[PDB]
């Protein structure tokens, strides 16, 4: 029950979610792109970004604005359900290129 | 443009993937496996025991990027932390040395380590599971022989040069079983760590755990992990006759090719090209070719330092960037 | 080569520590 | 003084190629372009550290305080 | 130093974009940058640290693509939403600015993008230069926000 | 149909890109209409133009035939004008100019690529609103 880890930003939300700034602990350009990536390609998300505003820190904030359609929580989490499946193909395509060789 | 990146004589174009709804009025291109399931491809070009080279075909930059940044820098390896020096009277300094110990890289396999907790007392940090530890004990003696005068060091002195491979696995508890079949080795036992003249002397142990790139390079796994677009050429008008030859030597030699009988040039292996452009400076060729890159595929060359096998750097690449967007997936998120 | 060396392992390095 | 293991930019192992290095130009004598690319240094950041290094040690130890 | 952004012996700002800041807005406004959605979010939230709501304008370019130029990044940088009380109107010449073709022609028909229009926080015309977002200046960006 | 501010036939005069390797200023002067002409900022790496070509230029407002306040693109298959139109920008008008007696000019910028329409009668039409759809085929 990781309570850390990824937090809401109060202040960058919006009323009834849609548009939302999630902070990321221990991230960076790394997950943030293809995060990013992967939520662009949903048609209710109308605005993905990410940012780590200071090497010191490792952090990641991640702003989503959608239409009405969805929240931005639900477009997050649809975006990490996404990239999982993506690197499932990935793995699924490589490990049997290797085992064809 | 449509998915080319295009080399043009003073930039370059086409860069960002285009490929999300809301690129254009027909709201294509939404996510969707079975999609990309089958549009995906891979082709292994080699595989050794230290490198490979593979395409990943038809996937977007930023995931082909996320892979090759998690094998540079997230990917654990095993190297050398700490150094204890019982005697060195060499003239490299301790910390000089301990650093090049430190670099160089065990032919340890992760997973069989575990990872060292920090937060645990420094008489309890390190483990049969946690730790390798490797000795060195080499004292420089003068040979007793005589060869001509001043001659090579190697026959002059005894353990004129410390190398890798003289460090020795240690085995700690139960290592003696687990790594019997596995000793620890070196990955480069060539590498020279140390020179000593008579009567200096090295003697030290090292501890050797799981680490990340990000922390220090010498935890690095690839000695290079990079990708690279694929290059394309597209002649667009035949070249012919000695014009045709200059042509083909604008590019290096294998890429493009004089067909027989047409005496026209034509591509034969782009993918050997380095996109030097040279062939984009002589105003002879301005509208007879256009350089490109395919922007979506990509020639992976993935080269082990020799812990591990590239492929399987590759994998843990991709197991690790599902694994932290899974955790993200099942982290509640706190206002 | 042509293994499938991870599936053959089980990992320990790769989970966070 | 005495050569890095790993070329600063690549981190590759260049630690091990350095008395290969010395041998192929002094026996079996060949350029030191030749040299380097028969030892697998074909990045020239590679090259590099074997190129330029100057190898101070063997200067520093005949000095040897414990003779 | 919010309170010192102009110099007191001629009222001109001293404190603006220096060097690479001027290169990469210029850059930006280039006449011939377009972006696409995702792009442009992007470069918002670089502008931004993520925690900023951005009203996303319609495309200067509809058809074939939707397509953003970067003087409406910049005018999303200068009043990124509806609740930003930043509306500028400024006119200035870039330190390079070649006339019109002809002498009867308004300033912002230069052959360059030598003309700075902002209306409404709206970069009209004109890159972003020195003339425009460094110091010496009082058509400045950053000294008619002050 | 009465989304139409103007619309007229041009006939290319000139392209130039100066400096420039995606953007064009183009000229043109209507066909049939012996006093419009036509300075105009296009993106020719998404709509080549040529010299002496003829082009039909169309002024609208809403392509047409929540309070989120980001510009969300029309449905794919929403029936609107640009749907016969091989290039389409949106900008604002934001200066009307007089230069004689009946003959004014009027300014798009199109997030920066601008466009200068000289004419003589177009006021009840063209106003100094952000409506301001330009439609332009071959
Ligand atoms: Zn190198």
């Amino acid at each position: 029950p990781d309570r850390e880890k990824i937090k809401l930003l109060t202040q960058a939300t919006s009323e009834d979610g849609t548009s939302a700034s999630f902070q990321i602990v221990e991230e960076d350009h790394t997950l943030g792109n293809a995060l990013r990536y992967v939520i662009m390609k949903n048609p209710d998300v109308e605005f993905c970004g990410y940012s780590i505003p200071h090497p010191s820190e490792n952090l990641l904030n991640i702003r989503i604005q959608t239409y009405g359609e969805t929240t931005a929580v639900d477009a997050l989490q649809k975006g990490l359900k996404d990239l999982m499946d993506l690197c499932d193909v990935v793995e699924s395509k490589f490990t049997e290129k290797i085992k064809s060789m | 443009m449509s998915n080319i990146v295009g080399i043009e004589y003073n930039r370059v174009t086409n860069t960002t993937s285009t490929d999300f709804p809301g690129f254009s009025k027909d709201a294509e291109n939404e996510w969707n496996v079975e999609k990309f399931k089958k549009d995906f491809e891979v082709n292994i070009s080699s595989l050794d025991a230290r490198e490979a080279n593979f395409d990943l075909i038809n996937i977007d930059t930023s995931i082909a990027n996320a892979f090759r940044r998690i094998m540079i820098s997230e990917v654990p390896s095993v190297a050398a932390e700490y150094v204890y020096f019982f005697n060195n009277t060499s003239v490299i300094q301790d910390e000089v040395l301990a650093h090049r110990i430190g670099l160089v890289p065990l032919k340890v396999d992760p997973d069989m380590l575990t990872w060292v907790d920090s937060n645990l007392p420094d008489d309890e940090k390190f483990t049969d599971e946690n730790t390798i530890v490797l000795s060195l004990n080499v004292k420089c003696t003068r040979n007793p022989d005589a060869p001509k005068g001043s001659t090579d060091p190697k026959e002059l002195y005894n353990n004129a040069h410390v190398y890798a491979r003289d460090l020795k696995f240690e085995p700690q508890g139960r290592q003696s079983t687990t790594f019997a079949d596995c000793p620890v080795v070196p990955a480069d036992p060539d590498i020279l760590l140390a020179k000593l003249r008579p009567g200096q002397e090295i003697s030290l142990k090292a501890h050797c755990i799981l680490g990340i790139g990000g922390d220090h390079a010498k935890f690095s796994p690839v000695s290079t992990a990079s990708y690279r677009l694929l290059p394309q050429i597209n002649i667009l008008q035949p070249i012919k006759g000695e014009s045709a030859r200059r042509f083909q030597k604008c590019f290096p030699p294998g890429v493009i090719g004089i067909d027989e009988g047409s005496d026209e040039a034509y591509v034969k292996d782009a993918r050997k090209d380095t996109v030097s452009r040279e062939v984009l400076r002589y105003e002879e060729f301005a509208d007879k070719v256009k350089l490109g890159r395919v922007r979506n595929h990509f020639i992976f060359n993935v080269e082990s330092a020799g812990a591990m096998t590239p492929e399987e750097i590759f994998f843990k690449s991709v197991r690790i960037l599902k694994n932290k967007a899974e955790y993200l997936k099942n982290c509640p998120i706190t206002q | 080569v042509s293994r499938d060396t991870w599936n053959t392992k089980n990992m320990r390095s790769l989970e966070p520590p | 003084m005495i050569v890095p293991v790993r070329c600063f930019s690549c981190g590759k192992v260049v630690g091990d190629k350095w008395e290969s290095y010395l041998n192929l130009l002094q026996e079996d004598e060949l350029d030191e372009g030749t040299a380097l690319s028969r030892l697998g240094l074909k990045r020239y950041c590679c090259r590099r550290m074997i190129l330029t290094h100057v190898d101070l040690i063997e200067k520093f130890l005949r000095y040897n305080p414990l003779e | 130093v919010k309170n010192n952004l102009l110099t007191p012996k001629s009222g001109e700002p001293i404190i603006a974009a220096t060097q690479d800041f001027i290169t990469g807005s210029y850059l930006i406004s280039h006449k011939d940058s377009f972006y696409d959605r995702a792009t442009l979010t992007q470069l918002l939230s670089m502008m931004s640290d993520g925690i900023e709501h951005f009203d996303i304008p319609p495309p200067a370019i509809m058809k074939p693509y939707y397509l953003w130029t970067g003087k409406q990044v910049f005018s999303l940088l200068i009043k990124p939403n509806h609740n930003s009380p930043v509306v500028i109107n400024l006119d200035a010449k870039n330190k390079v600015f070649v006339p019109p073709k002809s002498k009867s022609l308004p300033n912002e028909m230069s052959q360059n993008d030598g003309f700075v229009i902002i209306r409404g926080s709206q970069i009209l015309s004109g890159v972003m230069d020195k003339s425009v977002l460094g110091d010496g200046k009082k058509h400045s960006v950053f000294y008619t926000i002050l | 149909m009465s989304n139409t501010l103007f619309d007229d036939i041009f006939q290319v005069s000139e392209v130039d890109p100066g400096r420039y390797n995606k953007v064009c200023r183009i000229e043109a002067a209507s066909t049939t209409q012996d006093q419009c002409k036509l300075t105009l900022d296009i993106n020719v790496e998404l709509f080549p133009v040529a010299a002496q070509d003829s082009l039909t230029v169309t002024i609208a407002s809403s392509l047409n035939l929540s309070a989120t306040r980001s510009w969300r693109p029309p449905q794919a298959g929403d029936r609107s004008l640009a749907d016969d139109y091989d290039y389409v920008m949106y900008g604002t008008a934001y200066k009307f100019e007089e230069v004689s007696k009946d003959l004014i000019a009027v300014y798009y910028s199109f997030g920066g690529l601008l466009m200068r329409l000289e004419g003589n009668y177009r006021n009840l039409n063209n106003l100094k609103q952000e409506n301001a759809y330009l439609l332009i085929r071959r």
